[PDB]
Formats: structure tokens, C-alpha cells, sequence
């Protein structure tokens, strides 16, 4: 559904904490208004796997839903003595960050929210590694998305979940095996999966199945005034109770009373939509977030 | 974080009106969208603009053009630019931005209109009369009267030394000769007004200072 | 279109709490997110708290923190704001007020049209008038100043006359300024020739009628 990617699920907000200039347009990010935070994952030929789950959440979306937590620290300064707590991190990462970007996000490998940071007047680099005077008219007012990914909300425990990989001695920030022969380097684009009481688990492969529903999770209300989104919470299901009167397809009407003359809305059952599962060294568990990253992986010859 | 703007400026009609917001050192004008108001007596702020950058700006709802919004990295300042001044822009101008959980706004400008020149005020301070000090009360009235534009910074003195408690001031309001009159009150003790050599009423218009003192002894 | 009313003037003795209404037609107010900005008389404009509708989280000011309280009535469209532990410094015009950034689609109110909130303990007093006598300080080159002090009285108006209406030219009477002391004080004077203060008569005539009381005083040269 084209415009409706914009009818966002939860809140729907795509800001940083600290950059709220944005604000009007980005909390919510709907039908109208530009976001600088957003819009990247919607161009064609980039983020290919949240264009195919993008009704599914964001990280910043993740994160002011409760599902993912911020870092101790929030947001590293490149421009100091250190920038410490990502320095190490981030150099492993095999970023391109567009010009006139403060900010940079990204899922840490303690399944939180890092964030990297630049003086108000810096753009970021081309690798997301240091920071480059401005070069453009003014900046950007939100954060730029380093990893292609989606999240969703779940109590699946993955304490006991952990990087497996064939042959791989370091994959990331993560060193799975001592290894003491000479080895094979690359920039390899690896996916990962983040559980309820895990940290990032990296994946030889990328196993996902969804199970669509018709709960109300799964369908984008909207009405024309010109597009603006309506929450499914006022319609009444069959036999039930609603504070205003809605239609929809014959998904919506399967569940929700239908009126086709009086409506104030209509609902779409968002296809794609549902609960995503993931297979973790032959278990299928519910992450909180799946994506990819291009990391340094150094594996045994 | 303090916003400050100039307490008052003036310019011709027909010509451009040029209002600054300086924002303090830690933060810089680049971050923020930039809120600017216009404020005349009796009525609520009027919204007239904000702006970010040359794309990310916008006009408020019946809000003429002649209204527009810059900024100046150097200086760190939020400008407000009004082209061809008219009679009925004379108001007063606040300045906005929207950094955290908080609306911070500048001290304002009181913009006038230059309709015509530039009178110096007249400054008469009374002391307290002996009815009031009979009454065990005393009041000092410091009276600014004739001056153009209209805006006036009262600073009151017992023995060269500052004071600001007791202290009520008048806004600038326009006498029936079109000039303009401000009134500022000084409450004291009976032993207060005797117990110094000398008070002062120093009133400051377009930058330039005039003080009258008085001593109970007379 | 969005219309901002907000409820009428109040008087509040110091330490108790004041009430204002916003009430909002023209658009439901759940979908809006109402802030408050308070202007003392001749002064710049604070921010005292907002509600994020998005968040769902109240924000005040910390120099209120305490004493600012906001509600809402979603079913007559009505945000109220309440101020505890009310000091003479609290006296303003409080405004509700509507983000002019997000809601740029609105081509109504963004501000309501104020509430004034006056702190005093006073009732119904009425003034006493002192003079305001020219000796020869009051002069420069034939032009000399004298008035009236009319001071602590409460409430509002008083009215001041010079010779029962007579005398208009040089005549200015100035707003009245609220004192720490919960009264109201103002005065009224008038420039005339120096030479005159010998050969005419200076009689202002002060009228407060919340308390039933006339006052004529003769303002006459001092010794």
C-alpha cells in the first residue's frame, strides 16, 4: 500500500531524542509532512528488507514504543577525546551516511539504541566515522538509519539465544572461537535478530515467516478531508461498541460492523503485516527486531 | 537558555525594520526553528513566521510578505526583516525557539514607526508630601513626560546606590499631544526618605540618561 | 477554524489557587496540544507548562513547579489550568496557546484572548489623595509640573478630574500601577505656566466609586 506506509503502526514517531525541530512532522510521521528520519527507508533501492516488512516498526519507532532502550549513553561525540562508547563499534560497520546528517542511528550490539552525534553546525561523514563541516544550506533535524531493518513488540524470551555461525572466529564486535590460524577478512552484509533478554545474534542465514491476522494491529484506517489516519479504537466490531462509524474491505467487515453510506473512515487490512518469526539454529522464536549490517567477519580458511 | 532582544527600535515609514534575537553561546541559531510574533495592546501574540533555513520556513495565516524571517551564524542571531514599514506594524516583536520541553522567548521589542521626531523627556521627581509623611507613609513620584518614541528604562538610586525593591513603573502611554508620558513610583518609610542624603530618577531614552534627585532636607 | 476562549478576569487572595478555562470549538481538543503562556502587565511573555498529546506526558516550567496543575474536559472540549500557592508576583494574563508550526493548517486562533488574574487580599477601599506640589523644581523656562497622587485604593477605576473638568489642556492622568500591597495607585498632573501658580487655582478631583468616595484637593505651591 503506497501512501499508507506513512500510516505508521504504534505512535508512529521517528525522532531523536535530542533533535525536536522536527517534531510537527515526525512525531507523528503520516500522510502529510516530510521527515528526514523516515523518508530514507522509503526510497526504492534502499532498505530492501523494511520495504518488505514496512508496516512493521522502525528502531526510532521501536524505541518511543517501549520495545527497544536507549544506551547508557545516548549519543557519542565523534568530536572529542574519544567518542568512545560506538568508536569501537562503529568502526567494524561498513556505513554510507548521506550529506548535511547531526545524527546517525543504529541497533547496538547489546540490542539498544546508539546513537552517533556531530557539533549543530557538522555534517557526518561519508562513512558515519567523523565529523565534516557543513557543506549544505542548513542540516537535517533528524538522524539517519545506518542499518536496514524492522522491529515489533515481544515477550519471547531469548536469554539462552546466541551467535552461531559456521566457521566465523570474529563477526563484529563479537568473537565467537579462538582462532590461530591466519584468516579470512571481509566486509560481509550479515543479518541479526535482537530478543527480549539477548544481545545481537548474528545468522548464517535470514529464515522469517508471518502469520497475517485481523486483529487490529494489522489494518490502516484512514479518511479523506488530503489524507489523514484514523485509529481503528472507534470503530465497533460486530456485535460492539464504538464512539464513531467506520467501513473498510471485506477483511475489515469480516470482524467490524460495516456501514457504507455513513462512514467516517475507512480501514484496510495492511497486508504484510502480522507477527514475524525467526529461525535461530533450528528454533523459531519471536525477535523484537531483524535486520542487516555490513561488518567486518573474520572466518577460519 | 536567555534569549535577549533590544528593548526598542525604531525606523521611517516606507523604509525596512530590521529585529534581532542573539541566542546565548552554548546553543547556535543553525539548530532551531525560529518563532516570531507580533504583540499590540489589549490582543494575544499574533503568530507571524518561523524560520529554519531558506527551505524549511513558513508564513503565518494572513501574514503579508513584508515579513520575513533570516539568520546570522556569526552573530548567533534570529532576524526578523519588515520591508516597506507601514503605520499599523508598530507593535511590540517576540522571538521563540522550542530547544526542549519549554517555549523560551526574547524580553521583546518595542518597534515604532517614526511618525515624527524624536522629542527628549522631561523628568520631574516629587518627594513626599507632608500630608503622605504625616499619614506615616512616603512615596517618591518620578514624572517622564514629552518623549518620542515611546520606551523609557527607569533606574532609581538612594545615595548613588541602586534600589529595586518598592519600585512601580508605568508603561509609556501617548499624551494628548501624540507625545508620550511614563510615571514611576518609589515606596519608602517615613525613616527611610530621612534617613539618606539624596534619591534619584534616572530615566534613559534612545540611549542618552537624564536624573533629578531630591533630599528631605528642603 | 480553531476558536480559543478562555473564562473571565479573576481576583484571588494571595495563597489560594486560581482556575482558567480554555474552551475549544471549531475542532475536538484531543487531538490538540494546549499549552499555557502568562504576560505580567508590561512585561515579556513566560512559559509555565504544556501537555504532549503524542506522549501523552504533562511538562511545566520549573519555576512552577508545584503550583501549576493542567487538566481537560474532553467532553465540553475545555482545558483548564490551575496556579496554587498564588503570590503577588502571579498577577498576569494567562493565555492557552496552540503550536503554530504543527497545526499550520489552522487559519483561526492559535492564542486565546487571555485571562487576567489579579492577586490581592484588599476589599473595597478607597484612596487617599496627596498632593503633588511645584516649589520651582517643577520648572524649565516658564513650564512647571503638579498633580495628584491617588494611592491605595482598590478596586479599579478611579476617575480624576482637574477644576471639576475645566482644566483638560496639560492635563495627563497615568494608568494605575498594583502594588506588593494588593492596592492600586496612579497619578494625575498637569503642566502649566510657571508664572500662573501665583494667579490661578489647581483643584483635582478624584472619584472612586466602588467605594463611594469624592475627594477634591487644592494643590498649591509649597513654602
Amino acid at each position: 500500500e503506497d501512501p499508507h506506509l506513512r500510516n505508521r503502526p504504534g505512535k508512529g514517531h521517528n525522532y531523536i531524542d535530542g533533535m525536536t525541530q522536527e517534531d510537527a512532522t515526525c512525531k507523528p510521521v503520516t500522510y502529510a509532512g516530510a521527515c528526514s528520519s523516515f523518508d530514507v527507508l522509503l526510497e526504492k533501492g534502499k532498505f530492501p528488507l523494511f520495504q518488505s516488512y514496512a508496516h512493521h516498526r522502525t528502531l526510532l519507532e521501536a524505541v518511543h514504543d517501549t520495545i527497544i532502550a536507549k544506551a547508557d549513553p545516548p549519543s557519542c561525540d565523534l568530536q572529542s577525546a574519544h567518542g568512545n562508547p560506538c568508536m569501537k563499534e562503529k568502526l567494524v560497520m561498513k556505513t554510507h551516511c548521506p550529506n548535511d546528517y547531526q545524527s546517525a542511528h543504529y541497533l547496538n550490539n547489546d540490542g539498544k539504541m546508539a546513537s552517533v552525534k556531530c557539533p549543530p553546525k557538522y555534517e557526518l561523514t561519508e562513512d558515519c566515522n567523523f565529523c565534516r563541516q557543513m557543506t549544505g544550506a542548513s542540516l537535517k533535524k533528524g538522524s539517519y538509519p545506518l542499518q536496514d531493518l524492522f522491529c515489533q513488540s515481544s515477550e519471547d524470551d531469548g536469554s539462552k539465544l546466541k551467535t552461531k555461525m559456521k566457521g566465523v572466529c570474529e563477526v563484529g564486535v563479537q568473537a565467537l572461537k579462538k582462532c590461530d590460524g591466519q584468516l579470512s577478512t571481509a566486509h560481509e552484509v550479515v543479518p541479526f535478530a535482537v530478543f527480549k533478554n539477548s544481545k545481537k545474534v548474528y545468522l548464517d542465514k535470514l529464515d522469517l515467516k508471518t502469520e497475517e491476522n485481523l486483529l487490529p494491529d494489522s489494518f490502516v484506517c484512514f479518511e479523506h478531508k488530503e489524507l489523514k489516519s484514523f485509529d481503528i479504537s472507534q470503530c465497533p466490531k460486530i456485535g460492539g461498541h464504538g464512539s464513531k462509524k467506520c467501513t473498510g474491505d471485506a477483511a475489515f467487515c469480516s470482524a467490524y460492523e460495516c456501514t457504507a453510506q455513513y462512514a467516517n473512515a475507512y480501514c484496510s487490512h495492511a497486508n504484510g503485516s502480522g507477527i514475524v518469526q525467526i529461525q535461530v539454529s533450528g528454533v523459531w522464536k519471536k525477535p523484537l527486531c531483524v535486520g542487516y549490517e555490513r561488518v567486518v567477519v573474520k572466518r577460519e580458511l | 537558555p536567555v534569549l535577549t532582544q533590544p528593548p526598542s527600535s525604531s525606523a521611517s515609514p516606507g523604509e525596512s525594520a530590521r529585529l534581532t534575537c542573539t541566542l546565548p553561546s552554548d546553543i547556535s541559531v543553525s539548530s532551531y526553528n525560529i518563532y516570531w510574533y507580533q504583540q499590540k495592546p489589549g490582543s494575544p501574540p499574533r503568530f507571524l513566521l518561523y524560520y529554519y533555513s531558506d527551505s524549511d520556513k513558513g508564513q503565518g495565516s494572513g501574514v503579508p510578505s513584508r515579513f520575513s524571517g533570516s539568520k546570522d551564524a556569526s552573530d548567533n542571531t534570529g532576524i526578523l526583516l519588515i520591508s516597506g514599514l507601514q503605520s499599523e506594524d508598530e507593535a511590540d516583536y517576540y522571538c521563540m525557539i522550542w530547544p526542549s520541553n519549554a517555549w523560551v522567548f526574547g524580553g521583546g521589542t518595542k518597534l515604532t514607526v517614526l511618525g515624527q521626531p524624536k522629542a527628549a523627556p522631561s523628568v520631574t521627581l516629587f518627594p513626599p508630601s507632608s500630608e503622605e509623611l504625616q499619614a506615616n507613609k512616603a512615596t517618591l513620584v518620578c514624572l517622564i513626560s514629552d518623549f518620542y518614541p515611546g520606551a523609557v528604562t527607569v533606574a532609581w538610586k538612594a545615595d548613588s546606590s541602586p534600589v529595586k525593591a518598592g519600585v512601580e513603573t508605568t508603561t509609556p502611554s501617548k499624551q494628548s499631544n501624540n507625545k508620550y508620558a511614563a510615571s514611576s513610583y518609589l515606596s519608602l518609610t517615613p525613616e527611610q526618605w530621612k534617613s539618606h542624603r539624596s534619591y534619584s530618577c534616572q530615566v534613559t531614552h534612545e540611549g542618552s540618561t537624564v536624573e533629578k534627585t531630591v533630599a528631605p532636607t528642603e | 477554524q480553531v476558536q480559543l476562549v478562555q473564562s473571565g478576569a479573576e481576583v484571588k487572595k494571595p495563597g489560594a489557587s486560581v482556575k482558567v478555562s480554555c474552551k475549544v470549538s471549531g475542532y475536538t481538543l484531543t487531538e490538540l496540544s494546549m499549552h499555557w503562556v502568562r504576560q505580567a502587565p508590561g512585561k515579556g511573555l513566560e512559559w509555565m507548562g504544556g501537555f504532549d498529546r503524542e506522549d501523552g506526558e504533562t511538562i511545566y516550567a520549573q519555576k512552577f513547579q508545584g503550583r501549576v496543575t493542567m487538566t481537560e474536559d474532553t467532553s465540553t472540549d475545555t482545558a483548564y489550568m490551575e496556579l496554587s500557592s498564588l503570590r503577588s508576583e502571579d498577577t498576569a494574563v494567562y493565555y492557552c496557546a496552540i503550536d503554530p508550526i504543527r497545526y499550520n493548517w489552522n487559519y483561526g486562533d492559535y492564542w486565546g484572548q487571555g485571562t487576567l488574574v489579579t492577586v490581592s487580599s484588599a476589599s473595597t477601599k478607597g484612596p487617599s489623595v496627596f498632593p503633588l506640589a511645584p516649589s520651582s523644581k517643577s520648572t524649565s523656562g516658564g513650564t512647571a509640573a503638579l498633580g495628584c497622587l491617588v494611592k491605595d485604593y482598590f478596586p479599579e477605576p478611579v476617575t480624576v478630574s482637574w477644576n471639576s473638568g475645566a482644566l483638560t489642556s496639560g492635563v495627563h492622568t497615568f494608568p494605575a500601577v498594583l502594588q506588593s500591597s494588593g492596592l492600586y495607585s496612579l497619578s494625575s498632573v498637569v503642566t502649566v505656566p510657571s508664572s500662573s501658580l501665583g494667579t490661578q487655582t489647581y483643584i483635582c478631583n478624584v472619584n472612586h466609586k466602588p467605594s463611594n468616595t469624592k475627594v477634591d484637593k487644592k494643590v498649591e505651591p509649597k513654602s
